[PDB]
């Protein structure tokens, strides 16, 4: 397979090239936060 | 959040080039590192 | 020392250029043939 | 150890590079004063009658 591929390389740049567009793409839509909130079996109710 | 933020991509340029000259050590080559940084999207894409 | 030892040594063997025995740039033009030439003398008299 | 980077001109410029990574980036963010703190500590007891 891969003594194949080795023949091709044009072929597999354009791939790569999908590739980080691909990983490019998704980085920027994936909304970034810092820590998970957890359920700690245990939470407040302000009464104010 | 007034005093600095967002230092990552600062660190992480960095990072890249550093493994870059430990490669280009390891191998005697300022070419051939190239070769195995170009794996770094390959994992980055199925975590995204 | 480490610089001495380690880049000094990688610079001398790879980006210094040959010079032909016999030569200690007496044969030079200008100012730096005249201060090797009185250097080159002023040596034989230190010596002596 | 010459030897070895005579041989091996490009790890030799390796080590030189990182080091000057490691303090240029030290060196940004670094303190600045004319002195260190030379004088000797002191502490004033202050009371009124
Ligand atoms: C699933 C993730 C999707 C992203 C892409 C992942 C990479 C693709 C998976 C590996 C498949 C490679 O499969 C391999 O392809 C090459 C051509 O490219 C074939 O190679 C064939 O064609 C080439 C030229 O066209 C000839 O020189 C070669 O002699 C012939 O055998 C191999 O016989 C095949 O086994
Ligand atoms: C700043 C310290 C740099 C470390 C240098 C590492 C030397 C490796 C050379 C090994 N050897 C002696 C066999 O050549
Ligand atoms: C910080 C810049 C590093 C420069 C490295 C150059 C390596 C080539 C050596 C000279 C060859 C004749
Ligand atoms: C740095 C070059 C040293 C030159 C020394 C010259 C001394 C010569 C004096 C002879 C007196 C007997
Ligand atoms: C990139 C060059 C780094 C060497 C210069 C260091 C200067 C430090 C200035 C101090 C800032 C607080
Ligand atoms: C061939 C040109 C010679 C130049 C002489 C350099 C100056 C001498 C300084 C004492
Ligand atoms: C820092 C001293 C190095 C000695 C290696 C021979
Ligand atoms: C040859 C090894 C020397 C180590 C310098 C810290």
């Amino acid at each position: 397979s891969v003594g194949g591929i080795l023949r091709s390389t044009g072929r597999y740049l354009v791939l790569y090239l999908i590739i980080v567009v691909g990983m490019a793409y998704l980085f920027v839509r994936l909304p970034s936060s810092f820590l998970p909130d957890e359920d700690q079996g245990v939470f407040m109710t302000m009464v104010q | 959040e007034r005093l600095s933020g967002n230092q990552a991509p600062s660190l992480y340029a960095i990072s890249l080039i550093v493994v870059f000259l430990c490669l280009a050590a390891l191998y005697e080559s300022w070419s051939i590192p190239f070769s195995v940084m170009l794996v770094v999207p390959l994992g980055v894409i199925g975590a995204l | 020392v480490l610089v001495a030892l380690i880049l000094t040594p990688a610079l001398c063997a790879t980006m210094l250029k040959p010079i032909a025995k016999g030569d200690h740039g007496e044969g030079k033009k200008g100012f730096f043939g005249w201060f090797n030439r009185m250097f080159e003398k002023s040596t034989h008299h230190y010596t002596d | 150890m010459p030897n070895f980077f005579i041989d091996r001109p490009i790890f030799a410029w390796v080590i030189a590079i990182i080091i000057m990574l490691a303090g240029g980036l030290a060196a940004l963010k670094l303190p600045v004063a004319q002195y260190p703190t030379i004088a000797p500590p002191a502490v004033t007891i202050s009371a009124s009658y």
